[PDB]
């Protein structure tokens, strides 16, 4: 999972 | 135009009076960057409350979607920007907007641990058990990322619909 998301950055993306 | 780029940068960098100057000079309020974000997404994401209010007053589409289906409310809910989440919901944000992965603002606030935001979303009619593309509810995301206090808030809203 990402510690933050942002525009264009999908929530489900591997880690 | 040229002004759209300048508007995106000012919104993103929190230059509130530069935003006001470009809007009065004809800048497209719904200009989009390479990833589909409008100035309203960038201000909501970055916690620029005054700029959010200015863009909403000068015609910004409150439910604009970027290249992966995020609305400004998704980004404010993920970052934990409470006042921005409130103003967006008072100015017609879709509380149940799903991105391309079926993720809602409630899913994001549950995962990233923003309890006040979760309560404000429920107050404004958030579907407590919205399922993403993996069948996950905001409750499952709160449990999965160790926010059991948010899980309790969500299981009480579900029993009492
Ligand atoms: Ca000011
Ligand atoms: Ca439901
Ligand atoms: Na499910
Ligand atoms: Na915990």
């Amino acid at each position: 999972k990402s510690i933050r998301i942002g525009p264009g950055q999908a929530f489900y993306a591997x880690p | 135009s040229d002004l759209g780029k300048k508007l995106l940068e000012a919104a993103r960098a929190g230059q509130d009076d530069e935003v006001r100057i470009l809007m009065a000079n004809g800048a497209d309020v719904n200009a989009k960057d390479e990833y589909g974000a409008t100035p309203l997404h960038l201000a909501a994401w970055t916690g620029h409350l005054e700029i959010v209010e200015v863009l909403l007053k000068t015609g910004a589409d409150v439910n604009a979607v970027d290249s992966v289906g995020y609305t400004p409310l998704h980004l404010a809910a993920a970052e934990g920007h409470l006042e921005i989440v409130e103003v967006l919901l008072k100015t017609g944000a879709d509380v149940n907007a799903q991105d391309a992965q079926g993720i809602t603002p409630l899913h994001l606030a549950a995962w990233y641990g923003h309890l006040e935001i979760v309560e404000v979303l429920l107050k404004h009619g958030a579907d407590v058990n919205a399922q993403d593309k993996f069948g996950k509810t905001p409750f499952d995301l709160a449990i999965d990322n160790g926010n059991e206090d948010i899980a309790e808030v969500l299981q009480k809203a579900a029993k009492l619909n």
